[PDB]
């Protein structure tokens, strides 16, 4: 005859509050305490607490705490689970349980209908991918580079740039339009192409031009990086 | 010469906010737009978010959205990025930059700052494993599942049964081996470490997943999932 | 018909309204190129219209200062608004601290102011009149220091914000290149310099020309202390002035552009490189870029011709693209609120005892060396403390004195320079 | 296929049939079990010839020699059992009269020989069991009189003739025994022949209460001391069951496993002193009030499952009228173990005096609370130890144990315990020395807890769910005598600094399983939580699973007698230097199973100065030369106990070294 | 005169050499502004000597042009062998790339040069005008392809790297395009043909500076055949005194009309089908509808023909320095020569000038005045490329047609390509 009844299921986007009620009736309500089990989409139960109506004392699983809050209503014989920071992988059915409890020879458990709880990442994409080609390429003092870059649409006017990265430094602008050169930069290194094809010729390598190079895309209000190619001596 | 300086802090708990800033002192601050740009150990650079001179347009980032605030205060020529919630896999070194344009995309950069997120491990936990991962028969045939624990739990033992769609609803044995009035024909025994389920002949509703926890701490824990008698 | 006809910086009304339609289709698109074409047609357009407005009203026009000092506000009042459009604040500051046409304005005023003086007259002035000009400054140093020490103000504010602004050639050349020294020597902001110095300038413009008119009636008073419009007394002239050849081709000035430049370069090589400090203290380029002027105006290199072709280019670049430079220095240097901060009854006071400090200077000075004290006074203290060669004209004709006209482009033209170097000096020697 | 000498000679499951002739001759002892024996090679023997001990099992040996016992007269004792002969000559034991012992297990003999014993005289125990007999004929004439124990289990005698005994009048049996023997009828003075029977052994023998009131007329005047008797189908008496056997001195019985149902008033009144008394396994419904009349000397009463099981629709309740107790003046230990009586009434133990000892575990089936007089009854006796686990207790009232005053013992765990320590429910205790509490569902503590007990010595709280612990005035500051305290699996959250404040006689403490880990880290508000601070006499102490992952130096600061101490199972990295540096006299360490990856010697200077033993078999070694070194090298030069030193101590941190044994540098 | 009175750009030599030690003490304490101010100085003073030097050599004052064209090979070796510094490069790139000193320039000479036409005669002479260069186009690949069959290179290969990339823009319009669809159709690599295209044009573009040269002194000996002046054989209001204003007025529209053609062209009408329009072509129609409209006093237009000659007469020496130093790298030329590409390369624009030629006489234009506009124009190399080649010639009044026959020419090249990549193969 005894009966536990929750809200039902929804779904939230990152966010900071989400409140799951339950409620039971068909006994005193006061007498015996509620527990909570959490399942993950086909795998086992997991347990975070307990609360005893009476006087609202709580014991916690040590994971859940600092994120999680649990309290109960003995007017209304309800109690309340909340969420501080919804995130993502914490989608999961979740259940409130009543339990028949003492030290030894009873019924340890006895369950609820259960809710679900979907934390959707919310829509993204359209961004244009940047993907480099000669991964880790391997050359000797006095040789040729010819990275190479390539796109996923048109990027407009031209708008894309190099850098380079020494071991445990900020990087340096070498080539700020797809053409032109900063201030500093000598007269070997050299960009061309325009549309979705790019590349980056370095014509006489030195001693202190092996670091990494990237490929930079401003043209939307959506900036994106590419991978970085490596560039050691055999 | 053209400097940017930044700091903040490091090592936050899985949940909590946190706060940076950067000072300028080489430029015109004002009248120029600035970045915030974080690349993770070992990976590539990413972006994170921006905005104009008076904080006209802001945008971030798909990642982050919803839960970072930029903002700047340009009489003390100084740029702040806010933090809240702040979750695992953000550790990063974070960077400061000018974007000018056409002439020339990023031509100031500043040193960076490391940030880091917290992650502990499990205190009292007796693990339990069961033993068939899963168990296919027929109707009318006796099987037969079993339970170890890490450390010696004496007689404090039980059983759940979980249908395919519904809640578990419905311990079995209230101690090892001792039924919870409705159910018939099962059985069960064992003390110490080690313990048996066994059922007598099959029936068509007896094609489900069990379950198995222990009593002797009060941080209960439930077992690893259990064979999954089908067909 | 006042809506056909009326001139806007010389265009009909109809040809301006197809130059601003083009503005305007370029703010709502969001193109724009960011260079020189880029910057200077979103310049001038602002400037022109803004110019007008300011140049034709009653009372503004000839005490504030008109056309130059109204578009420096209202382009900071756009950017403080926050009117602008990135792209266009980008496309103002580029062509102003990237391609640095400051430097290429301000070389072009200084070389052009010095090179036009005579060489005769100024062999002549370096034994009479320059240490009258000398005097002057001094004798204003003292006074604005004591009168500084009644309201409390330290030394190093009043010597360095109050007393050099006055003395200079207005904000085109003498109130910009301060700033910049200012900002480079010491290491501060500049914006708070030119924001508190520009309204001090102007207050004591309208002071000069209250002055000239009391002098006159000191003058009509008093009988030996005048002369009738002589500046000299006891003396002869004979001199007979050459003359130039009268054609001034376009090959003269662009020669003078080749001089402005060059003397920049070797101002800016011996600076940084041969001698970085006489003394204790480093001097700017820009005292070097005057002395190495007058001392080729000394030797007697240029020909009669190219003096004169580089005053005609001097007065391209200071009469038609000074509206364009104005909206830069009010995007670049203007702070709304220190201007508002810094009209009170004692920055009114100051700026009045100032100024009368200098022309007694400038008065007993002047006694000393031959000249009639009261005509070496409106010449020497009243002359050089105003909007640079603007109020010249202004001073001249609220006394019946025309005849020192002469004298009073010497003082504006070659102090203008004087005021630099002591500024590196002064600035070097504090802090 | 060698046999070890240390004195003895151990020759197991070699299944060899002839004995082994390498012996030294000078060994004493010799075992032959789990082999086959053939005949006797008196010679192999004979070699030696000096064993005192011999022993052959699982043997079967179909005659024996009669010259091997001249040939080793050293030999006391012999065992046969399972062995094939059955028929046996007094030939071969012509010469074997120097035994002491001996065992003839297994061997079917059928019928005995003339006088085959008449020879030997200096044995003492004989015993002979799984034999088929029918007669206790064992000698023509009188003999053997130096024996005590006589065993003849697993027989098929049937009935005692005085004939048959009349060989042992010269003796005097000091405990007999013919058990698994069915035996119907006596003859009239075979008890008296025979002599003086102290000691007699009857088991699972059909009686009924008839032929058992027979056999107590013929125990008249006999020298008995110790009677058993069991499974015996005694299902009721009567008065005159045991009305002959009151011309004895009896001192002990046996009444297990009997099915008794019913006993009459006063069946027990012909036995004025009997020192102990058992009686479990049967099924009684109903106990009179005279049915113990008569038992003056008694100190041990057992009742262990001596009731009859509740059962609903059998409405069997199981009573006891009350006052039926107050004939037992000299007892002092009582048990009622695992029975169904429904509950205490107000005079059930009234009279009792000498009581010391009662154990009332699971024995009732409905006790739900503890009233004012609950224990009224038990007034005038000094009861030393009481036990109540397993009773479905649910909660107890003020001045409830005014009663018992001189009670030092008091158990009550494993129970269903939930309420609020007023302290007035220990209000009469004055001597009480240990408590246990541990397996039950919660208690509330308060300031005023404990505050009526202050010569306490021992408090266990094991899992218990304990609430309020935190209060600002120790609930455990009234005591100061405790040398114990427990405090596991209670999954406790935060404690105060000063829980632990005056108390300097702690010997044990021990808080694993609980949740701790947060106070101890650094950035906690407030600082490190030092809860460890005056305890000048901790031995032990454990810590064992609470999650720890930093530990502030300034915690161990007062532990100058630590001996022991455990670590395990928690989340340990990197220890900060100079910790153990007060830990004088330290002889164990614990830290299986840590995340620890480094070994310095500068965080165990002091530390491995001596220890006894070591335990770090788990955790994620780095073994590389600029820290392992020190271990490397000083688990080589070092003499302390560390086992599975070698399968279990594994790194993995070098990708090379992954999975590499750390023992080989 | 003397040796003392010889003017060196009007300078006195006793003045000169002032400047001389100037720049030889910044080039060796190493010390020089990266912005406007210190790249003009160079490049003033370097241009006055080198182009004074080049108009009083024996041979090279008459075939060769004088002054613009000793200068800009002299920029170009000096860059080659490291004569400059780092700086010394870095502010010249400063002053004409980023800052686009080159595009003020270009739009000061045509605003000056278009608003001093009659209104009644601008059509008329342009309807005429496109089908000439259409001819030169069948000129020049009708001797491309007979080159070609004599040196045995198959006709492809000929189309595909040599006539293609000399005809197209430039490398801004005509070099990137065509790699783009060369390796959108073909889909064989794409980064090799901007090699090999890159330096055919350059090698293209000097021998267009050379036979630019030549055809003055050509026209010269025979005066039937030059105009001298407007390239129309059948066409052979006051203004008060002008002042400053008018002349700062016409670099006002100079730099309105500007902004307005790139608004145009890069947001409202990209592009009529096929054809994509730059941004210099909008301008030329914007400025002559601006002249239709009769807005603009008489006096403003003789004004802006002021600033124009200020700009084409004297800071003309100026911009061949940068043109040489920025424009042209002489190490891809030495690197990729051979003897089979300079004479294909020479046979190719010989052949595109008489098809011209040929094509402005069937329609009464000036033989010679109508070779220099179409054809060379068109060979050269962009905007630079048409720079220089005006000024080989003397002929500045006619950089109107010249913009026309390089973008809309582009425009119509990058089409027949289109077709051509698919039609060949
Ligand atoms: C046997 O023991 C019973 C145990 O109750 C005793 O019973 C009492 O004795 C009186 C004697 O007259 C009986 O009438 C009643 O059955 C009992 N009385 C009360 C007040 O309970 C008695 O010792 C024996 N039984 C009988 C029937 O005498
Ligand atoms: C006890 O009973 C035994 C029975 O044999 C008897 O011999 C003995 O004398 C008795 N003792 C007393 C003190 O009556
Ligand atoms: C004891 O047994 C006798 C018979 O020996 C009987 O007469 C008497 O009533 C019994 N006494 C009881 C049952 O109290």
């Amino acid at each position: 005859e005894v009966q536990l009844v929750q809200s039902g299921a929804e779904v939230k986007k990152p966010g900071e509050s989400l409140k799951i009620s339950c409620k039971g009736s068909g006994y005193s309500f006061t007498n015996y305490w509620v527990g909570w089990v959490r399942q993950m989409p086909g795998k086992g139960l997991e347990w975070m607490g307990f609360i005893d109506p009476s006087d609202s004392y709580t014991n916690y699983a040590d994971s859940v705490k600092g994120r999680f809050t649990i309290s109960a209503d003995k007017s209304i014989s309800t109690a309340y689970l909340q969420m501080n920071c919804l995130t993502a992988s914490d989608t999961a059915m979740y259940y409130c349980a009543r339990e028949l409890y003492q030290g030894y020879m009873d019924t340890f458990d006895s369950w609820g209908q259960g809710t679900l709880v979907t934390v959707s990442s919310g829509g993204g994409g359209s961004d244009i991918v940047l993907t480099q080609s000669p991964a880790t390429l391997s050359l000797s003092p006095g040789e040729r580079a010819t990275l190479s870059c390539r796109a996923s649409q048109s990027v407009s006017s031209n708008y894309l740039a190099w850098y380079q990265q020494k071991p445990g430094q900020a990087p340096r602008l070498l080539i700020y339009d797809s053409s032109s050169r900063a201030t500093g930069v000598p007269a070997r290194f050299s960009g061309s192409g325009s549309g979705t094809d790019f590349t980056l010729t370095i014509s006489s390598l030195e001693p202190e031009d092996f670091a990494v190079y990237y490929c930079h895309q401003y043209s939307d209000i959506s900036p994106t990086f590419g991978q970085g190619t490596k560039v050691e001596i055999k | 010469e053209v400097q940017l300086v930044e700091s903040g802090g490091g090592l936050v708990q899985p949940g909590g906010s946190l706060r940076l800033s950067c000072a300028a002192s080489g430029f015109t601050f004002r009248n120029s737009a600035m970045h915030w740009v974080r690349q993770a150990p070992g990976k590539g650079l990413e972006w994170v978010s921006s905005i104009w001179y008076s904080g006209s347009n802001t945008y971030y980032a798909d990642s982050v959205k919803g839960r970072f605030t930029i903002s700047r205060d340009n009489s003390k020529n100084t740029l702040y990025l806010q933090m809240n919630c702040l979750t695992a896999e953000d550790t990063a070194v974070y960077y400061c930059a000018r974007f000018a344009g056409g002439w020339g995309a990023y031509d100031v950069w500043g040193q960076g700052t490391l940030v880091t997120v917290s992650s502990g491990g499990g205190g009292s936990d007796i693990q339990m494993t069961q033993s068939p991962s899963s168990l296919s028969a027929s109707v009318g045939d006796r099987v037969t599942i079993t339970a170890r624990a890490s450390q010696s739990i004496g007689l404090y033992l039980a059983w759940y049964q979980q249908k395919p769609g519904k809640a578990p609803k419905l311990l079995i044995y209230a101690a090892s081996s001792l039924q919870s009035g409705v159910p018939s024909r099962f059985s069960g025994s064992g003390s110490g470490t080690d313990f048996t389920l066994t059922i007598s002949s099959l029936q068509p509703e007896d094609f489900a997943t069990y379950y198995c926890q222990q009593g002797n701490t009060l941080s209960y824990t439930f077992g690893q999932g259990t064979k999954v008698e089908i067909k | 018909s006042d809506l056909l006809g009326f001139k806007i910086f010389g265009m009909p009304l109809p040809l301006y309204a197809f130059a601003l339609i083009t503005l305007l289709l370029s703010h709502f698109y969001n193109a724009l190129p960011t260079d020189i074409v880029g910057g200077f047609a979103i310049m001038f357009i602002i400037g022109a219209i803004f110019g007008e407005i300011g140049k034709r009203l009653p009372i503004f026009n000839k005490y504030i200062g008109g056309a130059p000092v109204m578009i420096f506000l209202v382009a900071a009042y756009f950017v403080y608004a926050g009117i602008f459009t990135q792209k266009e604040i980008d496309a103002i500051s580029n062509v102003m601290d990237k391609s640095n046409f400051l430097n290429l304005f301000i070389a072009v005023l200084i070389t052009g102011a010095i090179l036009s003086v005579n060489r005769r007259l100024l062999l002549k002035s370096l034994l009479g009149y320059i240490p009258t000009i000398l005097m002057g400054i001094v004798g204003a140093s003292i006074f604005g220091i004591a009168i500084g020490l009644v309201f409390g103000i330290p030394v190093d504010r009043i010597m360095m914000l109050y007393v050099l602004p006055i003395m200079g050639g207005g904000n085109g050349a003498g109130a910009v290149p301060l700033s910049e020294i200012y900002h480079s020597v010491t290491g501060r902001s500049r914006e708070e310099y030119y924001s508190t110095a520009i309204a001090i300038l102007t207050i004591a413009n309208i002071f000069a020309i209250v002055f000239a008119a009391v002098l006159d009636i000191i003058g009509k008073k008093h009988t030996w202390l005048s002369g009738e419009g002589e500046l000299v007394r006891k003396a002869s002239f004979k001199v007979e002035e050459d003359e130039k050849t009268g054609q001034i081709t376009h090959r003269e000035t662009a020669v003078g552009l080749v001089l402005s430049t060059t003397c920049f370069l070797l101002a800016y090589v011996v600076a940084k490189k041969i001698l970085p400090s006489i003394g204790g203290v480093a001097i700017h380029y820009f005292a070097w870029m005057v002395l190495i002027v007058a001392a080729l105006n000394a030797s007697g290199l240029c020909s009669p011709e190219i003096k004169a072709g580089a005053k005609r280019l001097s007065d391209f670049f200071s009469k038609q693209l000074l509206w364009v430079l104005m909206v830069g220095v009010g995007v670049c240097y203007t702070d709304l609120q220190e201007i508002i901060n810094a009209i009170t009854f004692a920055n009114v006071v100051i700026a009045a005892i100032i100024v009368i400090g200098a022309v007694l200077g400038a008065a007993i000075g002047g006694w000393l060396m031959g000249f009639f004290p009261i005509e070496s006074a409106i010449t020497a203290g009243l002359c050089m403390a105003n909007r640079g060669g603007s109020g010249d004209l202004e001073v001249l004709s609220a006394c019946n004195r025309m005849n020192l006209i002469s004298y009073a482009q010497i003082s504006s033209r070659l102090g203008g320079g004087i005021v630099l170097v002591i500024a590196s000096i002064v600035f070097g020697m504090m802090i | 296929k060698c046999t070890v000498s240390h004195e003895v000679a151990d020759c197991s499951h070699l299944k060899l049939t002839q004995v082994p002739d390498d012996l030294p001759t000078n060994i004493t002892v010799l075992n032959l079990t789990h082999n086959q024996l053939r005949r006797l090679p008196a010679a192999n023997f004979t070699r030696y010839s000096q064993l005192t001990s011999l022993d052959v099992g699982f043997n079967t040996i179909s005659k024996l020699e009669p010259e091997l016992c001249q040939k080793l007269p050293m030999l006391k004792v012999l065992n046969l059992q399972h062995n094939e002969l059955s028929q046996l000559s007094d030939k071969t034991f012509a010469f074997c009269t120097n035994l002491t012992e001996l065992h003839l297990m297994s061997n079917s003999i059928q019928k005995i020989k003339n006088n085959p014993f008449v020879k030997q005289k200096n044995l003492i125990t004989l015993d002979l069991s799984h034999n088929g007999l029918s007669s206790t004929k064992l000698g023509t004439q009188v003999q053997l009189e130096n024996l005590q124990e006589l065993l003849l289990s697993n027989n098929k005698i049937q009935a005692l003739k005085s004939e048959e005994l009349d060989i042992f009048a010269n003796s005097s049996l000091k405990k007999l025994e013919l058990s698994s023997n069915q035996i119907k009828e006596f003859s009239p003075g075979c008890f008296h022949a025979i002599g003086r029977l102290f000691g007699l052994f009857l088991n699972n023998v059909q009686l009924g209460p008839s032929l058992t009131e027979k056999l107590c007329l013929e125990l008249a005047n006999t020298s008995i001391r110790n009677l058993s008797l069991s499974n015996s189908q005694l299902s009721t008496t009567s008065n005159t069951t045991f009305l002959g056997l009151k011309w004895t001195n009896l001192t002990m019985l046996d009444l297990s496993y009997n099915n008794l149902n019913v006993v009459g008033n006063d069946s027990f009144a012909w036995l004025p002193q009997l020192e102990y008394f058992f009686l479990e396994y049967n099924n009684i419904q109903h106990l009179f009030s005279h049915s113990l009349h008569g038992l003056f000397n008694v100190r041990y009463l057992n009742l262990k499952r001596s009731f009859t099981k509740q059962s609903i629709s059998l409405a069997s309740l199981p009573k006891i009228d009350d006052f039926s107790f107050q004939w037992l003046k000299c007892l002092e230990h009582l048990n009622m173990e695992d029975n169904d009586i429904p509950g205490i009434k107000s005079n059930m133990f009234t009279g009792l005096i000498n009581l010391k000892y009662l154990s009332l575990s699971n024995s009732f089936t409905s006790l739900r609370t503890l009233t004012n007089e609950t224990f009224v009854s038990l007034a005038h006796s000094p009861l030393h130890i009481l036990n109540l686990t397993k009773n479905k207790i649910s909660k107890i009232e003020s001045d409830a144990f005014s009663w018992l005053g001189h009670l030092e013992v008091l158990d009550l765990g494993l129970n269903e315990i939930g309420q609020e320590l007023t302290g007035q429910e220990w209000r009469g205790l004055e001597n009480i020395f240990e408590i246990y509490l541990s397996y039950n569902k919660y208690l509330q503590l308060t300031r005023n807890s404990f505050a009526l007990v202050p010569s306490l010595q021992r408090l266990m709280l094991r899992r218990v769910a304990l609430k309020n612990v935190d209060s600002s005035p120790s609930p455990f500051q009234p005591l100061r005598n405790l040398t114990i305290l427990d405090l596991s699996n209670n999954n406790i959250a935060n404690i105060n600094d000063d829980m632990l404040e005056g108390l300097e006689k702690l010997e044990i403490l021990d808080l694993q399983h609980n949740n701790l880990a947060r106070l101890w880290k650094h950035a906690n508000p407030g600082g490190p939580i030092y809860f460890l601070k005056g305890l000048s006499h901790l031995h032990i102490l454990n810590l064992e699973s609470n999650g720890f992952d930093e530990i502030p130096v300034e915690v161990f600061k007062d532990l100058f007698e630590l001996k022991i101490i455990d670590l395990g199972l928690n989340n340990l990295n990197t220890l900060p230097a100079s910790v153990f540096n007060n830990q004088v006299s330290l002889k164990s360490l614990n830290l299986q199973k840590n995340l620890i990856t480094s070994v310095e010697k500068k965080v165990f200077g002091p530390a491995f100065r001596n220890l006894t033993e070591l335990d770090m078999r788990f955790n994620p070694f780095d073994c590389t030369c600029e820290s392992i070194a020190w271990f490397v090298n000083w688990i080589n030069e070092t003499h302390t106990n560390i086992p599975e030193l070698s399968s279990h101590y594994l790194c993995n941190t070098p990708p090379h070294y992954h999975g590499f044994p750390v023992r080989l540098f």
